[PDB]
């Protein structure tokens, strides 16, 4: 299983490498006009600061999701022990009235 | 009479345990709902920032002029220079490298399948061995595989 | 031995055919890129096609989230009734032991 | 991200288009190996689970065959001694029924 896992990793790297080489072959036509040039970085300052605020929002969203999932987990275990207590109480009550 | 009294005391204790768990579940439910509204608010904030970024760049990136397009070919070639152990890799000799790496990829699939045949018979043989071991443990209890 | 070498050859045929079909299952998301390939052929302004593809994806994602929420609620309800049965079995078992 | 970062300049679109060609090429290769000209991404799971069952039958069968070939290493004398013991107890019986 360890040898086959190593073979699967090796196959994944070989596939990724073959795909990188296919991309170069498809992009040979794009390389042909590499002598061309145009305008760039006109409004880059606000675009970069807004991209940084967006990365802060995505990282905060990731933290928010982690805190959400762990809370759903503890809440589920709390609801589960509460349901176990409810049934134990109800059955003990049914047994007291039966007695 | 004493049994009915003990069951009443057990019901009182279970009521105290129920009160403690209901309080814990209500607090946990409030925290769960607050974290849901907050998380949805974080995705809404992320989407608002993405939409405002799109609206701000509209006039900047539309006039691309097909001149900033070849850098992607250069980046693809550079990505391949780190991923593939070929520092001399050129768009010209990349066809010989492509067929050479495709040969390694099919060899890797053939080797993977060759290992997979033996792996499948080995995994199923271990599953029957484990079934025989579980059957012995259910009938007598803990014992070694040598004694099975 | 003749039947067994035939079974080994038959296993190889099944492995190569199944491996090929499994690769297409990994490529399932790549077939959806037919719109991306058609979009790439525009060779001009295409932000409208990008937004249309995204709005369809948003509609699908919203339906999937609603579907997930109601299934999660149903699963939690089934989990609480299962725990109620477990606790009822425990109290009935303890009463049998006490009797 | 593509709409927010339009400076991406169709690089991901080219990658997705090449991946679409790679998906089409893989599907054609599978239609050839499996000999199924009639096939689609939506119904390929039906033939895959069918061939997975075929592969499970081939591996489960071959596992029993491997145990049988492994015990077949026993020499001629053990078979004769066991066969004659059964024949002496029950009377004449076929080797297959022994």
């Amino acid at each position: 299983q360890q040898d086959y896992e190593t073979a699967k990793h090796s196959q994944h790297q070989a596939k990724q490498q073959a795909f990188a080489l296919v991309e170069i072959v498809q992009r040979r036509v794009h390389f042909s006009y590499s002598d061309s040039a145009g305008m760039l970085s006109e409004n880059a300052d606000l675009n970069d600061k807004l991209r940084q605020r967006l990365e802060h929002a995505e990282s905060d969203r990731s933290r928010a999701r982690e805190q959400l999932r762990q809370q759903q987990a503890q809440y589920s275990q709390f609801n589960q022990v509460l349901a176990s207590l409810k049934s134990s109480y109800e059955t003990k009550q049914d047994m007291l009235k039966e007695l | 009479q004493e049994k009915i009294d003990r069951y009443q005391v057990d019901l009182e204790e279970l009521s105290y345990r129920l009160e403690e768990q209901t309080d814990v579940v209500e607090e946990a439910g409030e925290l769960q709902a607050e974290y849901e509204a907050r998380t949805e608010a974080t995705e809404q904030e992320v989407d608002e920032l993405k939409s405002q970024l799109a609206d701000y760049q509209q006039a900047l990136d539309v006039q691309q002029t097909r001149a900033i397009q070849y850098q992607q070919a250069l980046q693809a070639l550079e990505r391949a220079r780190e991923l593939c152990r070929l520092p001399d890799l050129s768009v010209d000799n990349a066809e010989e490298w492509l067929e050479t790496f495709q040969a390694k990829e099919q060899q890797a699939t053939e080797a993977l399948l060759a290992l997979e045949q033996k792996l499948s018979v080995a995994d199923a043989a271990h599953n029957q061995f484990e079934q025989a071991y579980q059957l012995v443990k259910n009938i007598v209890g803990e014992t070694s595989r040598s004694e099975a």
